[PDB]
């Protein structure tokens, strides 16, 4: 069972930038590899099989090389299209197995979030629960530190974040965060804070409401 | 053109199971493999199992070895995909595909769901607090995916986000739907999500202040 | 698996005629694409045909076929009206795409298209 590993993970590139991306396989696989791109709610597409040759219809600016356990991807010069992820596949012997993908992201300036915190509705919390709400607002890049504290101490396993793919305009990113606890023990504090760090800021930044 | 086009996805209890068919057309069906492959919600593709042309050779991957069955129809161009006693990490988009050098032909798949949670619509809760302020709707505790979330029926769309839902331990799902606003607009204008879930037939309308 | 075979050595014909080469190949699966190239000047191999063919190249050249014949295992690789141009080096190839991929190229032929 050969093992594929990408990297890097992600990439930032303005149109027109040559890119390269690297496939490393746990063992020999010849010149058996392929490569897909992938957008958002579609299915993969084809780009290059047996490490260098390009299939039928897909453009020049895509190359291929590599053997034995190092490959590349090449694109020469990025178009607006060509932003997505990438995926390399080994198809030397069963089981078939794939790297698990480079992310090719749209480069900008770094910007700052604007950072809101948002407490639990007096609708939820009739119910029994209570969600408090962060929200980090177009910043750049998708690197963020959210952290939760309550009457100051630090939260550990009650938040969930989830971020939104680069914004089509400004290519930025969002990002939410919810800290859920119960009723009884949300009432049970006073404070409660989401600390943010992030590159385009000088020092973290901390905002807070008072449950009273 | 070659054409692959999947259907039987949909939503299952674990330990149950669900038969996925591929319609092919477009080339000699007999004379290429075929093959499953998968994408777990928000992870990468994972080989499931291959067909060869005749239907002799068949390679399952060990994580589902034992509970599916591939196997092919050659006078109806169809593909197949048995798959018994699911279990919740089974839970991906599954694509019909076709190999030669590499997998050069892929329909555009269908969903599969493996999961404990019923049918389930949202509550919708309001999200209130310089220049700019932000306003929301968390819309939680709903199954299965999707919503869609608008505001103000359509008219406001600059400066909405509406996050990836995220699975909850209970295996509901959970989402926020933001915007951010001018300040001066915070007590003049009126802001309302309109949250859908046809699963469940609901639809919400949320006012937020 | 052993690599095919391609005859004969020689192929000689007149320009106008059909040329039929044989590449046969001993199948331990069905999971085998059958490749026929000629030679260029450059020693670059240039592919004329495959079986089964690909399907993202519709539109091929009709004077280059690939026949199976009944027993399995031997391909007829045709040049139909051939052209003295036509006279060169050429070859076929078999590539196993499972349980594990590899290409293994036959033997050299020459075609000789006299006047």
């Amino acid at each position: 069972d050969i093992q594929m590993t990408q990297s890097p993970s992600s990439l930032s590139a303005s149109v027109g930038d040559r890119v390269t991306i690297t496939c490393k396989a746990s063992q020999d696989v010849t010149t058996a590899v392929a490569w897909y791109q992938q957008k958002p709610g579609k299915a993969p597409k084809l780009l290059i099989y047996w490490a260098s040759t390009r299939h039928t219809g897909v453009p020049s600016r895509f190359s291929g090389s590599g053997s034995g356990t190092d490959f590349t991807l090449t694109i020469s010069s990025l178009q607006p299209e060509d932003f997505a992820t990438y995926y390399c596949q080994q198809h030397y012997t069963i089981p078939w197995t794939f790297g698990g993908g480079t992310k090719l992201e749209i480069k900008r300036t770094v910007a700052a979030p604007s950072v809101f915190i948002f407490p639990p509705s007096d609708e939820q919390l009739k119910s029994g629960t209570a969600s408090v709400v962060c929200l980090l607002n177009n910043f750049y890049p998708r690197e963020a530190k959210v952290q939760w504290k309550v009457d100051n101490a630090l939260q550990s396993g009650n938040s969930q974040e989830s971020v939104t793919e680069q914004d089509s305009k400004d290519s930025t990113y969002s990002l939410s965060s919810t800290l859920t606890l119960s009723k009884a023990d949300y009432e049970k504090h006073k404070v409660y804070a989401c600390e943010v760090t992030h590159q385009g800021l000088s020092s973290p930044v901390t905002k807070s409401f008072n449950r009273g | 053109q070659v054409q692959l086009v999947e259907s039987g996805g949909g939503l299952v209890k674990p330990g149950g199971s669900l038969r996925l068919s591929c319609a092919a057309s477009g080339f000699t069906f007999s004379n290429y493999g075929m093959s499953w492959i998968r994408q777990a919600p928000g992870k990468g593709l994972e080989w499931v199992s291959t067909i060869s042309g005749g239907g002799s050779n068949i390679y399952y991957a060990d994580s589902v070895k034992g509970r599916f069955t591939i196997s092919r129809d050659n006078a109806k161009n169809s593909l197949y995909l048995q798959m018994n006693s699911l279990r919740a990490e089974d839970t991906a988009v599954y694509y019909c595909v076709s190999y030669y050098y590499g997998i050069d032909f892929w329909g555009q798949g269908t969903s599969v769901t493996v999961s404990s949670a019923s049918t389930k619509g949202p509550s919708v809760f309001p999200l209130a607090p310089e220049s700019t302020a932000a306003l929301g709707c968390l819309v939680k505790d709903y199954f299965p995916e999707p919503v869609t979330v608008s505001w103000n029926s359509g008219a406001l769309t600059s400066g909405v986000h509406t996050f990836p839902a995220v699975l909850q331990s209970s295996g509901l799902y959970s989402l926020s739907s933001v915007v951010t606003v001018p300040s001066s607009s915070l007590g003049t204008k009126t802001y309302t999500c309109n949250v859908d879930h046809k699963p469940s037939n609901t639809k919400v309308d949320k006012r937020v202040e | 698996w052993n690599p095919p075979t391609f005859s004969p050595a020689l192929l000689v014909v007149t320009e106008g005629d059909n040329a039929t080469f044989t590449c046969s190949f001993s199948n331990t699966s069905e999971s085998f694409v059958l490749n026929w190239y000629r030679m260029s000047p450059s020693n670059q191999t240039d592919k004329l045909a495959a079986f089964p063919e690909d399907r993202s190249q519709p539109g091929q050249d009709c004077r280059f076929r690939v026949t199976q014949l009944p027993n399995g295992r031997d391909f007829h690789m045709s040049v139909v009206r051939a052209r003295r141009n036509d006279s060169g080096t050429y070859l076929c190839g078999a590539i196993s795409l499972a349980p594990k991929a590899q290409i293994k190229e036959s033997l050299r032929a020459e075609l000789r298209v006299t006047e």
